[PDB]
RNA sequence: AAACUUUCAACAACGGAUCUCUUGGUUCUGGCAUCGAUGAAGAACGCAGCGAAAUGCGAUAAGUAAUGUGAAUUGCAGAAUUCCGUGAAUCAUCGAAUCUUUGAACG
RNA sequence: UGAGCCCGGGUCGAACGGCCUCUAGUGCAGAUCUUGGUGGUAGUAGCAAAUACUUCAAUGAGAACUUGAAGGACCGAAGUGGGGAAAGGUUCCAUGUGAACAGCGGUUGGACAUGGGUUAGUCGAUCCUAAGCCAUAGGGAAGUUCCGUUUCAAAGGGGCACUCGUGCCCCGUGUGGCGAAAGGGAAGCCGGUUAAUAUUCCGGCACCUGGAUGUGGGUUUUGCGCGGCAACGCAACUGAACGCGGAGACGACGGCGGGGGCCCCGGGCAGAGUUCUCUUUUCUUCUUAACGGUCUAUCACCCUGGAAACAGUUUGUCUGGAGAUAGGGUUUAAUGGCCGGAAGAGCCCGACACUUCUGUCGGGUCCGGUGCGCUCUCGACGUCCCUUGAAAAUCCGCGGGAGGGAAUAAUUCUCACGCCAGGUCGUACUCAUAACCGCAGCAGGUCCCCAAGGUGAACAGCCUCUGGUUGAUAGAACAAUGUAGAUAA
RNA sequence: GAAGCCAGAGGAAACUCUGGUGGAGGCUCGCUGACGUGCAAGAUCGUCAAAUCUGAGCAUGGGGGCGAAAG
RNA sequence: GAGACCGAUAGCGCACAAGUAGAGUGAUCGAAAGAUGAAAAGCACUUUGAAAAGAGGGUUAAAUAGCACGUGAAAUUGUUGA
RNA sequence: UUGACCUCGGAUCAGGUAGGAGGACCCGCUGAACUUAAGCAUAUCAAUAAGCGGAGGAAAAGAAACCAACAGGGAUUGCCCUAGUAACGGCGAGUGAAGCGGCAACAGCUCAAAUUUGAAAGCUGGCUUCGGCCCGCGUUGUAAUUUGGAGAGGAUGCUUUGGGCGAGGCUCCUUCUGAGUUCCCUGGAACGGGACGCCACAGAGGGUGAGAGCCCCGUAUAGUUGGAAGCCAAGCCUGUGUA
């Protein structure tokens, strides 16, 4: 979780509260990045991460 | 989460007892003083000693973990390891009898006692303690002090005698900078020594040099901290030196002339060459010594402001511009004793102190020979509002109850009312005057002891401990000015 | 008479024999001598745009560097190559590298 | 003559033959021969028990075993119920298909294909040791290796010091690791939310551990605070080395008492049901978590006082000049009461809404009673035993006195507030007359948690509430038989 | 349903009875062989199995004859 | 590099995704399984059918070669005729 | 008090080495039984299989404490006969060599035992500008000389030398090197049949729509292009020390 938190803030410039992880069935990992109320899901998803 | 113990975190990995420090880095307690000295690393206070260690005493000191770092990272580590290897070899040369692998091993051991230099080079440290000239002159007067005393000082098992010269040597040519740099400034004469004062870039410097006289060693003084401090210290000055000379644009080394050093010139055997209002107040003079008179300090301070032609007894040693004493091409003549040649000016040296002090040639009349001198004063506390100055005078230094109490007594030198009326029935104006002054401001006095007993009152519990320990500095402080202007009272009525 | 049982023939079923073929085996002969703590043999997990296995490779991951050849790969998709060029290739050679977890396996 | 040889017709596509020698893994009806394939038996035997299904409608080319509604049955809290351990591994969930499997079918499926799904400082692992085992010192053995587990091991720690002389002190063993997802153990609850995860997601409200540091407060120029006879009380009120102690840390049973839940009885509100007749009637809602504050006590302990004309007292026993009765106090507190949480929630009911995201507004959520009832926990007492009832990690206290200070402050104060952080792995589902094993989707075996009511003497039988089934290839004919073995009728 | 305790009645006491309270038991309910001894022509007495159920971990003992065992 | 060898029940167990699939708690045990066509040119379009498939039509020298694919025996079976 | 030497330890000290795999062949240890024959028992299987340890491209052996009895041979190893002989065996089952002789291949050497004693002359490190500087090991012996068909020491007179470049060459990979797609028929497709030619130190093999020397890769001999590492070597620079 630290290391997600700093490359999320480091590459994308993201404040995240919080995050959860769990690993799936097929080995990879999965990681709920719960954001501060001053940003914007919405708006960082459209922007940086191109999801509609 | 982690179950983290107690004390595993914070000041406990901050800081580290001497003697963990000492386990850690296996060294002997005298190696690590003297690295200690020499990187500059002191004990620290932590915040909470039982939190840094649970059986941990007052009495314990406490380390820099990162300075022990350093300590372990420093390569005179393994210098003195070096070393201990080869004092063994030595032993072991000498007894089996093998005197010339001796003398080589010796030779390769490289001892102060033999070479008169410090027995390790301390380039980087110094380097690293003070990365700039100007943390060099900061730190100069500490080093000047240690090398004037040791260079007064006779010789010791752990300072060498050779080393003793060298640190002589420096303090000279130290001086002779200051000499042709004219950068020395002030001076002044104590129960202690002499403090010279210089500003060099803009740097105060200050020194104590002792007396010449036998500096008596008492007690338990361990001369191998003092060794220590030295070789640092001589170092330390030499750099300074070689980068003041090399600033300036003179050589160095200086040249030094053993024979004239052997008939005693001190300053004098060195010729200072070249590369290919503070000079003037004794410039145009002409200055004799006596042989009671302090020749190094004097002639220090005429050196350094001016008088480029100084004569003394031929006791005193080489270097003269002349020893005649009855030459008549001279100016002033310096004695403290209890031919009287007319054309000539005796002075006493409070005279060359007080000029140089002042920056202004002093009454020669008053500081004549023989006459009880006038009181010398501290060229260092600067005027501090609310202190004893000794230089204002008392009519503008006074307490108003003191002044009052003064006029009263130049002067000298209710029921009253009822008993008056009942009797009628059937000089004095400044004395009045004064005395009403006097009972007015008793008066004043009452109301405003009245007001802070209510303020004092009107605080709490630890805060009124603080204001009662702020009263308390305040009334010594009060009471010790008031003993000054007592005595002074008693000296002007007398 | 039909149906049923049996017989003969043609076609069609079931089944995989015979003939043919063989990037496989088996035997003989000839030149050579080369595993490993600089981590071997073996096991494990990952790596392709679209892959399950075999193969190759190791977070530089169906691979990088260097040399040579000289214009491909291919099932589809998308890019090339200017071709009068340090340069395509699931290419060959191969002297530099990368080389995850164990395994003599070594905090 | 014969083993055989030759030609014709059809099929087919790539090599083959005659003659003389050479050569050999060279000739088949069998060997209960080997392998493969195929028959008759034969559309035959056979497709069990769990009482049991029926009507309409929808989907679909196709419906006994796909679904919705209704009817009739069943499991009957010791389940055909709700969850875990072990084991399995994607079987969970959504969509699509019907080639193979589900002794019949199939639109269905744990099948097949394509996508998705498991969110933690507080739940487990991670830490500790138990019985036991392994390395090390050594010693055997030709050797792979064996014995050995504290042994005739230089095995492990800590402190002090003006750098007088680069030293000197003490303290103690089995000197390390493994072994437990039921032992020990810091800390999280309620409501809501998805197709599939909830103590993990969201909202509200908390806690614990570790670190750094400031303010306030406490002590201090009488050095380390006050009160009470005592039990002891408080906002903190010096304490090194060294030593001691406590908790962790503990058997089984019996009745008794306290408390909380469940069951039962009554009234009241709201709604639902029967009603030819009767029934001021029958059923359902009426709930309150962690955490914090405050109040509450048996045992125990303390003070006065001194007992046989013995007293006190339990269901029982017993207790008392080794200090009883009596009078007066201190103290250990939770699942107990009150408040905050917290009614704003959850639940019940009513009214108004109508492209959708789905809504808006009203009321209520109350008061009692009882017990040879059930269950959890706690407490005193008694009895018995293999008789002081595993160990370690971890937390606390005490003794001892080494050392230690504050004048524009010191503080080795466990007090209040303020600051920061909390990583890694599992989290789906099943746990069984279809998910584990048994050759299988086998009437078999497999560890634990929760456990309502009525008739009723009953822990006998029977029947229901919650929840869950209607599934064992189906139709027609009749379906209540025969034999065998046991059972005091 | 035994010890222990209480009350009444006789006994000088020890006791006995009755009524109880109590709830300990190598006590009950649910659906034989193998030998040894024998002191006679075989009697009696003794010994040996049949040993709480169950998950997860763990250790040990194994044949024969000889012999007093130690071996 | 070769052979008076074997030629898919032969030759090594393995000409193939063979020490594989699978069996056993385990040490270990251990198969079956090659071929369309020169070239996929692997059947467009129409029709029936729910679909699987079928019939026309088409590719090729050949579908009497349709990915149940060279040639295609007997056992056994169906239709037709005697 | 100090310091040597001996012995025994510590270090995550500086630098190294061993384990495991493979095991066809090779060097050792350990070590059966089935089977066969014989009144019985030894024997045979077999100094084998299985188990354990250890190397290499080969291993091992090896330069006589040998063979021999001659007119003598001359380290080791392997083939042929010797020879089913000698020899041991109820002189059963049976077991079972070697010398000579012909061949293949050939190659000899190093220490301990002496005193360098007119000179530890030897060697490991690690510091290096690399040229030489120190730490050590070692006299309880590291160099030179000698190893019994020898040798040492003196004398004597002849006879032999040592290093560094190195053109070029050999070995091995690689580039390139002959001639019909001429006409007719069958054919889906000629690589088949007929006709006329060509190459060949190449008519081996394979592919290409059917049997192809001349369509393609290749195939034969000589060269030719570039590269790789070992070895040899014409020559050219030097030599040195009473060695």
């Amino acid at each position: 979780k630290a290391q997600i938190k700093q490359a999320l803030k480091k590459l994308y410039d993201i404040d995240t509260v919080k995050i959860n992880t769990l690993i799936r069935p097929d080995g990879t990992k999965k990681a709920f990045a719960r954001l501060t109320p001053d940003v914007d899901a919405l708006d960082i998803a459209a922007t940086k991460l191109g999801l509609v | 989460g982690k179950a983290k113990k107690k004390g595993k975190s914070g000041a406990a990995r901050n800081y580290m007892t001497r003697t963990q420090a000492v386990k850690k880095l296996q060294l002997s307690l005298p190696d690590f003083r003297k690295l200690c000295i020499w990187k500059g690393i002191y004990p620290r206070e932590p915040r909470d000693r039982r939190k840094v260690n649970k059986s941990a005493t007052a009495s314990t000191t406490f380390y820099y973990t990162k300075d022990i770092q350093y300590l372990l990272h420093e390569p005179l580590l393994q210098k003195f390891r070096e070393q201990k290897a080869l004092e063994k070899k030595i032993s072991r040369a000498l007894g089996r009898g093998d005197v010339s692998n001796a003398a080589r091993l010796e030779r390769n051991a490289n001892l102060p006692e033999k070479t008169g230099k410090p027995r390790y080079t301390l380039n980087h440290i110094i380097r690293e303690r003070y990365p700039t000239f100007q943390d060099a002159l900061r730190d100069l007067d500490d080093c000047l002090s240690m090398l004037f005393l040791f260079a007064n000082l006779p010789s010791t098992t752990a300072v060498p005698a050779k080393m003793i010269a060298r640190c002589e040597r420096l303090c000279h040519e130290f001086q002779h900078y200051l000499i042709v740099t004219h950068s020395l400034r002030k001076s002044f004469l104590s129960i202690k020594g002499i403090y010279y004062q210089a500003n060099i870039q803009g740097e105060d410097i200050l020194w104590l040099v002792p007396y010449k006289f036998n500096q008596r060693i008492v007690g338990d003084v361990d001369f191998r901290i003092m060794g220590t401090f030295v070789e640092f210290y001589m170092t330390l000055l030499g750099f300074v030196n070689y980068r003041l000379y090399t600033s300036i644009g003179l050589k160095y080394p200086p040249k030094f002339d053993q024979v004239k050093d052997d008939q005693g010139a001190e300053l004098a055997a060195f010729s200072l060459e070249g590369l290919n209002d503070p000079s003037q107040l004794f410039a145009n003079f002409t200055f004799f010594l006596s042989r009671e008179t302090p020749r190094q300090p004097l002639e220090f301070i005429l050196r350094a402001f001016g008088c480029k032609r100084i004569g003394w007894d031929a006791v005193l040693g080489e270097g003269a511009f002349t020893t005649d004493e009855s030459d008549p091409r001279i100016t002033h003549q310096i004695i403290d004793r209890p031919g009287r040649y007319p054309g000539r000016i005796y002075v006493q040296p409070q005279w060359v102190w007080d000029s140089i002090n002042d920056e202004e040639l002093k009454p020669p009349e008053l500081y004549a020979p023989g006459a009880q001198l006038p009181p010398h004063l501290s060229p260092f506390v600067k005027p501090t509002q609310g202190q004893y100055d000794p230089t204002k005078p008392l009519e503008e230094q006074q307490t108003e109850a003191e002044a009052l109490e003064a006029e009263l007594e130049d002067a000298q030198a209710e029921a009253t009312l009822e008993r008056q009326r009942e009797l009628e029935a059937e000089l004095d104006p400044k004395v009045k005057a004064k005395l009403e002054a006097k009972k007015a401001l008793e008066r004043k006095k009452k109301q405003e002891a009245e007001e802070l007993e209510r303020a004092k009152g009107m605080l709490s519990k630890k805060k009124r401990k603080l204001f009662e320990q702020m009263q308390y500095s305040n009334a010594k402080k009060n009471a010790e000015d008031a003993k000054l202007r007592a005595k002074r009272r008693r000296i002007e009525k007398e």
